[PDB]
């Protein structure tokens, strides 16, 4: 793993395995080390990072997968971000 | 000492009544039939039983949803009747048989109790 | 028995995995390679509790059942400066908006 | 109708194993390829069921009709094995995309007459309303078989 940095609007820095971030098409294109999302806040961008962790882990799993949980208060903004991030 | 009830009269399905039923009616093609049944191989010890499953056995008569023997036999039963059937391979699993529990060319024996039959 | 972590200091948050059998030291090394500070300049925490370099994440109370990829467990980090270590300080995430009416 | 059960009359013992967190609806395509619902399976549940060679199934969320997998694929069709061993049907969630997952949750939280009252780009209203659909799936699968010469 080499790493990348994703800064939320509120200014939290998220450092994640580059391989994980490539889960996002939008980021994949944007890397043509650090990325700023001026319109995504940390309670959302934190949750996006978790999804990369989930996806990269549980692809290839062949027996059982757990649910990726989303809290009501974040669903709608998470939707917007997923759609922006293409993942 | 039992009755052949095949068309070809090849003794391929012999029948004996054990408990006489009530009413004159019998189940017709497409009726939804309710039974209890013990069932075992001829040359064999272990049986299969609906009593074990704790639920009656339900199927549509005459619609090829059970072995040819049952479509024939059950259709002769009055409500509450209990009968023994003895079945030749041709009128059940044939040469192929059905692993795991039915050998090739297996001769079957059943006890059946017609509980009820209703219209589609 | 993999465990999935957020290692958090100030406004910084590292996503990483490790084994329950791996040690706090091993984890500080991962930190060292990212934020370019040596292990002797770091202190790791589970809530408000300092973690000895030679205990395992296992022994520190982290379990896979409680540190899942979709809901990673948090490890608090603090750095030394000059002669003295800063206190543990994790800047909280934003607070979500009010649930829209049609979602209540 | 390309996707349908064959009337093999060859019994086949299957184990339905629900290793998803959802309540699962097993769906039997009949001899005309028309889907039939079967009793549902609680999460974690396993059951030996009676079926037949060449009988097509798929499995869904009993509530939302979200699609599930079985043996890491969309359709299950029992083949006879020699000596009569049972056939295992291992049912799991797919790794949904985040977007699809978010759509799943908003749908469970918002009544469908109220998608229009959400403050979102129009494309997402569409996406919300494009509910998972057996008939669309069956059509998609029909074309995959066909295109595999």
């Amino acid at each position: 793993m080499m790493y990348v940095k994703l800064i939320s609007s509120d200014g939290h820095e998220f450092i994640v395995k580059r391989e994980h971030a490539l889960t996002s098409g939008t980021i994949k294109a944007m890397l043509s080390n650090e990325v700023n999302f001026r319109e995504i806040p940390s309670h959302v961008l934190s949750k996006v990072c978790m999804y990369f962790t989930y996806k990269v882990r549980y692809t290839n799993s062949s027996t059982e997968i757990p649910e990726f949980p989303i809290a009501p208060e974040i669903a709608l903004e998470l939707l917007m971000a997923a759609n922006f991030l293409d993942c | 000492q039992g009755e052949d009830i095949t068309s070809k009269k090849d003794r391929g399905v012999l029948k004996i009544v054990k408990r006489v039923g009530n009413g004159e009616e019998t189940p017709m093609i497409g009726d939804k039939v309710y039974v209890h049944y013990k069932g075992k191989l001829s040359n064999g010890k272990k049986f299969d039983s609906s009593h074990d499953r704790n639920e009656p056995f339900v199927f549509s008569l005459g619609k090829g949803q059970v072995i040819k023997a049952w479509d024939i036999g059950v259709a002769t039963m009055k409500k509450g009747e209990i009968a023994h059937l003895l079945i030749k391979p041709e009128y059940a699993y044939g040469s192929a048989g059905s692993l795991p529990k039915i050998p090739s060319n297996a001769t079957l024996f059943f006890e059946i109790e017609l509980l009820d039959f209703k219209g589609e | 028995m993999d465990v999935f972590l957020m290692i958090r200091r100030h406004k910084t948050t590292i996503f990483t995995d490790a084994k329950e059998s791996s040690t706090v030291f091993e984890l500080k090394r991962i930190v060292e390679g990212i934020l370019k500070r040596p292990p002797d300049e770091q202190r790791l925490y589970k809530d408000d509790q300092l973690l000895d370099d030679g205990k395992t994440l296992g022994e520190c109370g982290f379990t896979s059942q409680t540190a899942r990829p979709q809901a990673p467990a948090t490890v608090g980090l603090a750095f030394r400066a000059d002669d003295t270590f800063e206190a543990l300080c994790i800047e909280p995430f934003s607070s979500p908006p009010e649930l829209p009416d049609v979602m209540k | 109708p390309v996707l349908r059960s064959v009337n093999s009359r060859e019994p086949s013992q299957v184990i339905f194993c629900n290793r998803s967190p959802r309540v699962v609806l097993p769906v039997w395509l009949n001899f005309d390829g028309e889907p039939q619902p079967y009793p549902t399976l609680p999460p974690g549940t396993g059951r030996r069921i009676h079926s037949y060679r060449g009988h097509l199934w798929l499995f869904r969320d009993a509530g939302t009709h979200d699609g599930l997998l079985v043996n890491q694929t969309e359709l299950f069709v029992p083949s006879l094995n020699v000596d009569g061993q049972p056939i295992f049907a291992n049912i799991t969630l797919p790794v949904y995309t985040l977007k699809e997952r978010c759509l799943q949750v908003v749908r469970s939280l918002v009544k469908p007459e109220n998608y229009r009252r959400l403050d979102i780009v129009r494309s997402l209203y569409e996406d919300l309303e494009d509910h998972p659909n057996v008939q669309k799936d069956l059509e998609r699968l029909t074309q995959e078989r066909i295109a595999h010469q």
